[PDB]
């Protein structure tokens, strides 16, 4: 009572409109127009789901072009854990991990230049980054293609292919798809 | 790339100004109390079935609408998470929250805070994450709206004594400013990838061999309101990191403008309401000077970044660890200086993987009480008190009453004044010295040095400022932390809430006096430089001694 | 008093009396001023330290702790110091008029009629309604209005002036101030006011009270120094916690030196001077006030209201001119004025008798108990006539006579507004003299425009004040006094309610109104004029309705007032500021020096190059002590108040008061901190 | 947590309590 009848109807009209009927609203409309983006962006073959087309998986093998590191929970690039390395420019372990990655990079990749890419020795954000610069992309070229027996132009070609600019530059970064991109190797070679 | 952001900051200026006024145009009329076009005959068969007979209440009246609603709301979200394993759209399993982490992230999202001491995708079913902490985004903003058209209402008013009607506020706000805006903007969203669908979680056979569980669930429709109304509660443990939460440039950039959209269409309507644009256009430079100062200073020190970097054999120093290739260390520093003025808290990056001077400058942004571009309702009436201190010292220094648009500020108003500006600094340092001589608050440190104690300060002024911003290293879900929180993230609002609730009942009763030769001007060049000079003092004298034991330490270390 | 101008703040008289009047404001009288009391609340904290350190305390340098303590009870001492000084310049300046009422010769009347009673009252035993004959020579005992007699008396015990001012019965000079000589022939005086209720004890209760209640700019200014208060404690006491994790915590007496240090303790200590200061120059520029909020409520007035007959001219118009038309003759010219204004106690209707009958030899009539009875003035009826006889004779200026004597069919003719209007060009006072329906004629009024207004009226032009005229006189006399006194605007035939009126329209708009009289019917306007300043040679309604009574007569005494007014604010806000400023040369100083064994690298912030953490933190807490008493000239004087634009005006104090806490901390801690090493303190 | 931190938090506290005190009040 004392003035309860208006302060009950707005709370409770309120939470139906934000919570039964906008959402309801985005999703039907997103399923209806836009279903393959509104369902995860998923990469089909055949019946079986080889991943999104934005999570980015972890890539260890020779033939693979591989990602920035993850510090997701128990696996690398855990999506049921989406967090990063909360590291700062102060803490050795940071030190210690970016040396390690580094020596682990310059083993891997002989044919390349000593001064790796920073996007590959640094954690990302969320832990699910797919995307890489077509720089640090291209530093893994002689590796790639001397483990798939493939060419400097036909990578260059595949990287350019799936390689994807911004509206205009300073919002963003040129990005690589790496799991269409390897996916794209997959199919190239089979 | 300092051309890059000189870019990028003046198109992001550019489109936001562009974008909010006709938005502000919109919310003058709702300050007003003009119905929108179109919504005449719709409000009033809406108001008529539910009760609300549009009548004028005072200023008690108005708080007390305002704080029953917040409270009702909190009983609603806090009841529904201990209950959540026994609601529907649960594809998972996922028990019902614990006490201290349900009351945290329901005082949380309902105090505009949005803090998630939890990881989104294996904590929260769909109905968790859509009938709850999305009704209270859009609440938790529109309680914010209503405080501020209450303000301008009184600083538009003469010698009334009622405010308006808080319940026509809310239902015209959360139906015409909010709903049809991040409808716009959630289908956009999916446009550009993010998700919206209520699916289970889909299990993943990985190219290598490996698998991996993609969580799945309404994403787009909680993010748009997350954005708009300044919320920060993500539907993942990467606010705005994730891919399906924020999958291309286009859509942060569209983040960004969402982030800003309806502070500065409150300035805007600010302006259009006394007649006077000139007020909001030095609300707007006042706030937008410190801004660019800000945002250059955290991008310098981006790219300066990791010196251990090139000594340990990399490319660049570029700070690039803690961030998305989806964006430069330019767009992550943009969006960091954004989500920490404006009290929204949706991190694209790890603020606590940023360097030291790229870390500190948020901090300081929170604790100035977020006033620059600052939260929704609460980063224009946050601002007006410093505008008050400003014009008492202005008008002190030329020898006249101090006043503002013409109402003159006397004992009581400045006593309430002085209360709003002082709860969230003292919330800000107890919080902070009571979690660094508690084992159980230095216990969730986790790097070490200066940057722990950098870590605590950051969590207790997002908390205390509401913007939820973490540096998410500080392992903040055990019961006191969660408790301090909470604690601080509810007196962090409702302290400042009923000053400003008081200081407008204060200031309807009163009459504008006519704008004479000898008044100030508070307005142009000088009076912008005030302000910003005042603001700037009064939230560095503060908190130099705490920030010179962390970020300072760090970065001289 | 005028005279002497102001006492000199440091006289080597009352320093010494004054600096032994702060070690009685050393105990808890400082609990009403929450800065200070703070700053004595570390200073006791600190000394306890002290002692505690050099008995049985863990740490051991006693000495940096003493020497803090010692500069913080030094910053208290201070303090006191700037409020006992400006506290006992007001006391002083009390007692310089206090002691004027040195003898009690009052002889109290039985019946008012110039003798037939001689007493020896003293002074201390006469209330309101006691008849007071007094000679000339010995000085007048009680406040009273005169009721009979002319006399030049000469008010130089409160004035300050050597000018002799004249006194009449009724009109405007009625009222005269006890303690002043009388000096020409005699006066009939009856007192008006209670032992205790009196002017003087008015002046005393402004001045020498210690128990001066805060005007709401003070409270606010207050209300914020507590704010920043507790900011600074809040963020001194956390220290402690913040800096105990990372190594050793900070010394207790090191933080009590930085929150003192960074609390506003300059404007702190010299708040309660400048209202005092404030207060006695208001009394060096002979202005008496109830309370320093009608004081400061002089910054916001824009608009200004005097009187044309007291204020702006000396009130006399003493004159004598003839009456050129028909039917008139040389004994007609003053016939029936003598007759209308034997009983009319105004200056103008003796000067008339004094004037007008010494042209033609017209003392013929004799007193008017013979066949005469006349009415009263009345400002609301206009008129000062009489009915001696079947028929009346009437005097009133242009529209009295007409609405209440020319309705009764005889009107008046045209060829006598000829010559009003050539009376009024000159700036003379018109009066119509009347007998029934034939009209004598008019005569003038010459009024002297007191001294050269015309500069002062220029400056409250530039102030931005508003300068229009009330009056209830000829519109054409009137407006030519305008334009030779140099007023904005001006409004006559006004009645007090159509002042009233004006008050209250000019109230409406949004504008604070100030109000410049001293007649009687003045009074309901001075009672809501917003600043109301009273005239001395005014009336005792006027002086008792006004907030503030001036004391040298000036007319355009609003320009002192505001100066005044504006320049207690002006210091406060500049005071504030400055303090808020040094805080940033305060942290540069501390915080390298605070944490200097917690974090070693903080030793990059020590910008001024300072020697020790010890010696930079003494260097800072030295300072503070000492920017207090070289700023204590500034709280007593006031800023220098230019009349500038107000944007003009705050740009010109930041530049001076913002930019100066910011830069001469630096210098004063750098300058400390080279002595101290000179000398090899540290 | 010893007595000179226990009394150390009760003085800033009483300090904090009477400047508040004061705030309000128009002593
Ligand atoms: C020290 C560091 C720097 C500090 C300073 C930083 C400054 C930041 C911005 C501060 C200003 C914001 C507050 C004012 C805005 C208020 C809105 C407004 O009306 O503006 C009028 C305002 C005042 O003028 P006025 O005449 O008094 O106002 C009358 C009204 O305009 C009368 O109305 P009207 O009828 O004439 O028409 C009004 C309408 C007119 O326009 C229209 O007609 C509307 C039509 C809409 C049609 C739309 C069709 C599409 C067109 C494109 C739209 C794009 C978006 C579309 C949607 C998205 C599509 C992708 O205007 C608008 O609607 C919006 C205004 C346009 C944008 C203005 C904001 C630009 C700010 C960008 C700053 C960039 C530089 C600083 C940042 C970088 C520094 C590092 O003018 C300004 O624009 C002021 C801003 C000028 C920029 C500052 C220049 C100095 C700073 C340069 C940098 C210095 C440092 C350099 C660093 C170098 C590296 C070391
Ligand atoms: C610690 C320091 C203490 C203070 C020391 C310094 C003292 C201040 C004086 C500075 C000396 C002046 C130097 C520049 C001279 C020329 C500037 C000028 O126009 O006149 C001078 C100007 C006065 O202007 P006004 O007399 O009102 O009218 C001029 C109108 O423009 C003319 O009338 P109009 O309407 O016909 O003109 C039309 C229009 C155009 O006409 C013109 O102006 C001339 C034609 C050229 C057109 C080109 C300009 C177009 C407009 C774009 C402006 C771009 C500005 C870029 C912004 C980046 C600046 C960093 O004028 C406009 O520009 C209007 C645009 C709307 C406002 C724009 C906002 C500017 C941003 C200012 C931000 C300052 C941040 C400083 C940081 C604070 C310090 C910590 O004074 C200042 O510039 C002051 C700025 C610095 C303020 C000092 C901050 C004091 C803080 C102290 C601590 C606070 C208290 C702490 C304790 C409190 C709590 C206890
Ligand atoms: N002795 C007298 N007898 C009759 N009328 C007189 C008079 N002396 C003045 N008057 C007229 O009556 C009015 C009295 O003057 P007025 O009221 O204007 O003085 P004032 O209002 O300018 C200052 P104050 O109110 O202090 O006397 C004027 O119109 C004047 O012409
Ligand atoms: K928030
Ligand atoms: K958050
Ligand atoms: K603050
Ligand atoms: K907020
Ligand atoms: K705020
Ligand atoms: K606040
Ligand atoms: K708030
Ligand atoms: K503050
Ligand atoms: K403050
Ligand atoms: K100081």
């Amino acid at each position: 009572m004392s003035g309860l009848r208006p302060a009950l109807s707005t709370f409770i009209f309120l939470l139906l409109i934000t919570g039964g009927v906008y959402p309801l609203l985005t999703t039907v409309l997103g399923q209806w127009w836009f279903p393959w983006q509104a369902n995860g962006s998923l990469i089909r073959e055949g019946d079986t789901v080889r991943g999104s087309a934005l999570i980015g998986q972890n890539f260890t093998g020779n033939g693979y072009f591989h990602g920035r590191p993850s510090a997701t929970a128990e696996m690398p690039y855990n999506p049921q854990a989406s967090g990063g390395s909360n590291l700062a420019v102060s803490n050795p372990e940071l030190d210690k991990l970016i040396a390690a990655r580094v020596a682990a990079l310059r083993a891997a990749n002989p044919d390349a230049s000593a001064s790796v890419p920073v996007e590959l020795v640094t954690a990302s954000a969320s832990g699910l980054d797919n995307n890489i610069t077509p720089q640090a992309a291209a530093w893994q070229i002689p590796r790639v293609a001397k483990a798939r027996n493939l060419s400097v132009e036909q990578l260059t070609q595949l990287i350019a292919k799936y390689s994807q600019q911004p509206l205009v530059k300073y919002i963003g970064q040129p990005v690589v798809n790496i799991v269409e991109l390897n996916l794209a190797l997959d199919k190239l070679d089979e | 790339m300092a051309a890059q952001g000189f870019l990028l900051i003046a198109t992001f200026l550019l489109v936001l100004m562009v974008l909010a006024r006709p938005l502000g145009s919109g919310l003058a009329r709702l300050i007003n109390d003009i119905p929108l076009p179109g919504t005449t005959g719709v409000e009033r068969v809406l108001f008529r079935a539910l009760g609300v007979s549009d009548r004028e209440m005072n200023w008690k009246q108005y708080l007390c609408a305002i704080l029953g609603l917040n409270m009702l709301g909190l009983a609603v979200l806090f009841f529904m998470l201990l209950g959540q394993h026994y609601l529907p759209l649960n594809p998972q399993q996922l028990p019902g929250l614990s006490w201290d982490l349900a009351l945290n992230t329901a005082v949380s999202f309902v105090t505009n805070t949005n803090w998630q001491s939890y990881s989104g995708e294996t904590t929260l079913s769909y109905f968790s994450q859509m009938a709850g902490l999305t009704v209270q985004n859009f609440l938790s903003a529109a309680s914010g709206i209503a405080v501020i058209f209450a303000l301008i209402r009184a600083f538009t008013r003469q010698s009334m004594s009622t405010l308006g009607n808080a319940w026509v506020d809310l239902l015209r706000i959360t139906l015409w400013v909010l709903v049809p805006v991040a409808l716009l903007i959630a289908l956009f969203f999916i446009q550009q990838g993010a998700l919206q669908n209520f699916l289970p979680y889909q299990a993943v056979n990985t190219v290598e061999g490996a698998q991996q569980l993609l969580p799945m669930g309404p994403v787009a429709s909680q993010e748009a309101i997350k954005m708009l109304g300044t919320n920060g509660g993500g539907f993942f443990n990467a606010n705005s990191s994730h891919p399906f939460e924020n999958p291309t440039a286009l859509t942060n950039f569209v983040q960004m403008l969402a982030i800003f959209l309806i502070p500065t269409a409150l300035c805007f309507a600010f302006g259009e309401v006394m007649g006077d644009r000139r007020q909001g256009r030095m609300l707007l430079w006042a706030m937008s000077v410190i801004f660019v100062i800000c945002v250059g200073v955290v991008m310098w020190a981006e790219v300066q970044g990791n010196p251990h970097l090139l000594a340990l054999g990399t490319d660049s120093s570029i700070n690039m660890e803690g961030k998305e290739s989806r964006f430069g260390v330019l767009v992550s520093s943009l969006f960091a200086v954004v989500t920490t003025a404006a009290s929204c808290g949706a991190v694209i990056a790890m603020h606590d993987s940023f360097t030291a001077l790229g870390g500190m400058v948020p901090m300081w942004l929170m604790q100035i009480g977020e006033v620059v571009f600052g939260g929704v309702g609460s980063g224009l009436y946050g601002m007006m008190l410093f505008v008050l201190l400003a014009v008492f010292i202005a008008g002190l220094m030329i020898g006249r009453t101090p006043e503002y648009l013409g109402k003159k500020i006397d004992v009581r108003e400045m006593k309430l004044t002085a209360l709003a500006i002082l709860v969230t600094p003292t919330l800000v340092l107890m919080g902070a010295a009571l979690a660094m001589m508690t084992d159980a608050g230095r216990s969730a440190m986790l790097n070490p040095g200066p940057h722990g104690f950098s870590e605590v300060l950051y969590a207790v002024s997002s908390a205390a400022n509401n913007n939820g911003s973490a540096f998410a290293g500080l392992s903040a879900n055990s019961p006191f932390w969660n408790c301090l929180l909470a604690f601080c993230m509810f007196v962090g609002r409702f302290g400042v809430i009923i000053p400003v609730m008081a200081i407008a009942g204060s200031l309807v009763s009163k009459k504008s006096q006519a704008a004479s030769s000898g008044t100030l001007p508070t307005h142009g060049p000088l009076f912008v430089g005030l302000l910003i000079g005042t603001v700037l003092l009064v939230g560095a004298l503060t908190f130099i001694p705490a920030l010179a034991l962390g970020p300072v330490a760090e970065y001289l270390s | 008093m005028s005279r002497k101008q102001l006492a000199l703040f440091e006289p080597t008289l009352v320093v010494q009396a004054l600096k032994e009047a702060v070690k009685k404001l050393n105990p808890q009288a400082q609990w009403r001023n929450p800065v200070m009391f703070i700053v004595w609340i570390g200073s006791l904290l600190t000394t306890c330290i002290s002692i505690a350190m050099a008995s049985g305390a863990m740490p051991g340098n006693a000495l940096f702790s003493a020497a803090i303590s010692g500069w913080l009870w030094i910053t208290v001492l201070f303090a006191n110091f700037a409020e006992a000084l400006a506290e006992g310049r007001s006391k002083a300046q009390a007692n310089s008029l206090k002691g004027v009422k040195k003898t009690a010769f009052a002889r109290k009347l039985r019946e008012p009629k110039y003798g037939a009673a001689a007493d020896k009252v003293p002074a201390d035993q006469l209330r309101k309604g006691d008849i007071v004959l007094v000679e000339a020579g010995d000085i007048i005992p009680c406040d009273g209005e005169v009721i009979e007699g002319g006399a030049s008396v000469d008010e130089s015990a409160i004035t300050g002036e050597s000018a002799p001012v004249i006194r009449e019965s009724g009109g405007d000079f009625a009222s005269v101030t006890g303690g002043t000589r009388i000096l020409s022939d005699w006066l009939v005086i009856e007192c008006s006011v209670n032992p205790g209720e009196t002017f003087l004890d008015r002046m005393i209760a402004m001045v020498e009270g210690a128990q001066r209640r805060k005007t709401p700019n003070e409270i606010a200014l207050t209300i914020l120094l507590i704010a920043l208060t507790i900011v600074f404690l809040l963020a001194t006491a956390t220290l402690w916690p913040f800096s105990a994790w990372g190594g050793n915590a900070v010394s207790v007496t090191v933080l009590v030196a930085l929150l003192v240090c960074l609390i506003p303790t300059t404007i702190g200590g010299l708040l309660s001077a400048i209202g005092v200061a404030g207060m006695s120059r208001m009394l060096g520029a002979n202005v008496i006030a109830t309370s320093g909020r009608a004081v400061e409520a002089a910054g916001d007035v824009d608009v200004l209201l005097l009187n044309k007959t007291g204020t702006i001219t000396l009130g006399n118009r003493q004159a004598s001119e003839f009456i050129p038309a028909q039917g008139v003759d040389e004994k007609t010219l003053a016939d029936a004025a003598q007759l209308a204004s034997l009983a009319d106690e105004t200056p103008e209707g003796r000067s008339i008798v004094i004037l007008a009958k010494q042209r033609f030899n017209l003392r013929e009539r004799d007193v008017q108990s013979l066949h005469a009875t006349f009415v009263p003035f009345t400002a609301q009826s206009r008129m000062s006539g009489i009915n001696i006889d079947n028929r009346m004779i009437r005097k009133g200026s242009v529209d009295a006579i007409r609405r209440h004597v020319e309705a009764n069919g005889g009107h008046f003719p045209t060829d006598v507004d000829q010559k009003v209007d050539q009376v009024a060009r000159q700036g003379a006072t018109p009066l119509v003299v009347v007998e029934g329906s034939r009209v004598l004629g008019v005569i003038a009024l010459k009024d002297i425009v007191k001294g050269g207004i015309k500069e002062r009226f220029a400056q409250l032009r530039k102030m931005g004040i508003k300068t229009v005229m009330i009056t209830g006189d000829n519109r054409l006399t009137a407006a030519a006094i305008a334009a030779e006194a140099g007023v904005d605007d001006f409004l006559a035939e006004a009645t007090p309610e159509a002042k009233l009126a004006l008050i209250r329209q000019y109230q409406a708009e949004g504008r604070l109104v100030a109000m410049t009289g001293d007649g009687t019917n003045d009074a309901p306007a001075l009672a809501q004029a917003d600043v109301a300043v009273a005239m001395n040679s005014g009336t005792q309604a006027a002086k008792e309705a006004g907030n503030m009574v001036d004391l040298d007569s000036n007319p355009t005494k609003l320009i002192e007032v505001v100066h005044i007014g504006k320049q207690m604010l002006m210091t406060r806000g500049s005071l504030t500021t400055f303090s808020i400023a040094n805080d940033v040369a305060k942290y540069f100083a501390i915080i390298p020096a605070a944490f200097a064994a917690t974090y070693p690298q903080l030793n990059a912030l020590n910008i001024m190059c300072l020697h020790s953490p010890d010696s930079a933190i003494l260097s800072a807490v030295i300072f503070n002590a000492l920017i207090i008493v070289f700023l204590i000239p500034l709280a007593l004087k006031g800023v220098s108040y230019k009349p500038l634009t107000a944007s003009a005006m705050l740009r010109r104090n930041l530049w001076i008061y913002g930019l100066g806490g910011l830069l001469v901390p630096f210098i004063g801690i750098k300058v400390i901190d080279l002595l101290l090493t000179v000398c090899g303190l540290v | 947590m010893s007595a000179g931190v226990i009394t150390g938090v009760l003085l800033v506290f009483l300090l904090l309590g009477y400047l508040v005190y004061a705030l309000i009040n128009a002593e």
